[PDB]
């Protein structure tokens, strides 16, 4: 849970940078994504 | 895990100085690192609690 916790307030503070078209910010989001889908995949 | 990137975000992201997300990023650092002091602090005092336990 905890590792899935860091990418997200990982992507929380890039929030913050008042950029929708941060390629940092789209890239966390895309590690986030794949993050939830190998944790679904588990259950 | 989330503060070595955020940092490696600021060296990256200001190896030159952007006028724009300049007052941001300050925002940015003063919120990670109140936070991270805090965790550490209340940690190593939960941690002292429990070494005198015993």
């Amino acid at each position: 849970i905890g590792e899935i916790k860091t990418e997200t307030e990982t992507t929380r503070f890039y929030v913050d940078y008042d950029d929708l078209m941060l390629s940092l910010l789209k890239e966390a989001a895309k590690k986030m994504i794949n993050t939830c889908n190998e944790y679904q995949k588990r259950h | 895990g989330v503060a070595t990137q955020l940092l490696a975000a600021y060296i990256l992201l200001f190896d030159e100085y952007n006028e724009k997300k300049a007052s941001a990023q300050k925002d940015i650092l003063i919120k990670v690192l109140d936070d991270g002091i805090t965790k550490l602090n209340e940690a190593q005092k939960s941690l002292l609690v429990s070494s005198q336990s015993f």
